[PDB]
């Protein structure tokens, strides 16, 4: 159930 | 500094995001905003969408501007598309301003937003060099700063629990505190310790040594920074170059070997459980990141525990055991110290300054035998050559 962020491509 | 009007404005944990509260629009449209240091663009839904229970209804806000321009915004995970315009703004537990700020509205996404979360925007913190569509795309913190006069810095205290929460737990506990425009002694022990910010793009920084139990990995310091190394409360874990990882995890693997644990549960594919209340601390080692200081040959570090890098997740399974995910992971475009990491320390991102400070976070989960730390100074040589380019 384990989300996780990964948040820019540059 | 005190600031306890901002004190505990952030909900949310390292996996979802953590978010403040504010509002856009006329009359006010409240929304939850996750707190991204690593990227720069301010955006929320503005259309239906499974996961979230609200979104930004530009036909209902009477100062909305529309700038007849589309954007799109790609992340290491997750990514979206949607319209430019302009919105009042306001931050009900933050300073008490309103800012006319850039906005794009999300108009369609891709396993950007999460469910359960509880957020539906994301406020982009970070400079305006890797803003979409490009840099004259004002983000929100230069237009707060600009429009008032709060003083160009910001602090994350994120709070992690420790054990997992549940949906009620998460929306009624205090996951932290984002003050803006000031630094609250009440937030952090010991003393602060800056690493300058090298560039202004995302919030880079140079890690000049890395331990593993006070062992040195012992790897030209170029590897810890390969491409860059950045500050980011919008990633759960902490991700490190794949050359990185890999040596990390060899000597992290080393020093638990009195347990062994699947190959799945070191590439962050499965959990570990441990029987209610046994989980062995005291076999996994501390981590310590050296960063460069302020002062020339100058250097300190941080370090974190097991209780910072083995992540609480909840075992369905029905049982009273305590599980965790391992929350270091690889990375092909480098360093990424996230909320795992900015959960141990009260993090000031001293724009004005340009530099990042680090302070022991009073909120920090640890045990009776060891606690995170920074600590300083070391006489470190050459550092600036631990930078890519």
């Amino acid at each position: 159930w384990w989300s996780e962020v990964n948040x820019a491509e540059f | 500094g005190s600031f306890v009007e901002m004190v505990d404005n952030l909900r949310g944990k390292s996996g979802q995001g953590y978010y403040v509260e504010m509002t856009v629009g006329s009359p006010p449209q409240t929304l939850n905003i996750l707190v991204d240091t690593g990227s720069s663009n301010f955006a929320v839904g503005a259309a239906p969408h499974p996961f979230l229970h609200r979104y930004y209804q530009r036909q209902l806000s009477s100062t909305y501007r529309d700038l007849r321009k589309g954007v799109y915004v790609p992340y290491t995970q997750g990514k979206w598309e949607g319209e430019l315009g302009t919105d009042l703004v306001s931050i009900p537990h933050g300073p008490n301003v309103t800012v006319r700020a850039n906005i794009a509205a999300i108009t369609e996404s891709d396993k950007f937003f999460i469910n359960g979360s509880n957020w539906e925007g994301i406020l982009g913190l970070a400079y305006a060099e890797i803003a979409r569509p490009d840099d004259s795309l004002e983000p929100f913190f230069d237009s707060l700063v600009k429009q008032t006069h709060v003083p160009n810095l910001f602090s994350l205290q994120l709070c992690g629990a420790g054990f997992p929460l549940n949906q009620s737990e998460v929306l009624a506990s205090v996951g932290g505190s984002m003050i803006i425009g000031g630094i609250d002694h009440s937030l952090y022990t010991g003393s602060l310790w800056y690493t300058p910010i090298r560039r202004e793009w995302y919030y880079e920084v140079i890690i000049v040594r890395v331990e593993i139990n006070g062992q040195d990995l012992k790897m030209d310091c170029k590897e810890y920074n390969y491409d860059k190394s950045i500050v980011d409360s919008g990633t759960t874990n902490l991700r490190l170059p794949k050359k990185v990882f890999e040596a990390a995890v060899k000597s992290i693997k080393a020093a638990s070997s009195t347990e062994k644990f699947p190959d799945g549960f070191w590439l962050g594919e499965q959990l570990v459980c441990w029987q209610a209340g046994t989980t062995p601390w005291n076999i996994f080692p501390v981590i310590s990141l050296y960063l460069m200081g302020e002062v020339t040959n100058q250097s300190f570090r941080i370090t974190i525990l097991p209780q910072q890098y083995l992540r609480p997740v909840e075992d369905v399974a029905t049982s009273q055991d305590d599980c965790y995910k391992f929350a270091i992971s690889q990375s092909s475009t480098g360093t990424v110290m996230g909320a795992v990491i900015m959960e141990g320390f009260y993090v000031v991102f001293d724009r004005a300054r340009k530099r990042i400070g680090f302070a022991v976070s009073a909120c920090h989960v640890h045990d009776e035998f060891r606690t995170a730390a920074v600590e300083g100074p070391f006489v470190t040589l050459d550092m600036e050559d631990c930078g890519y380019n």
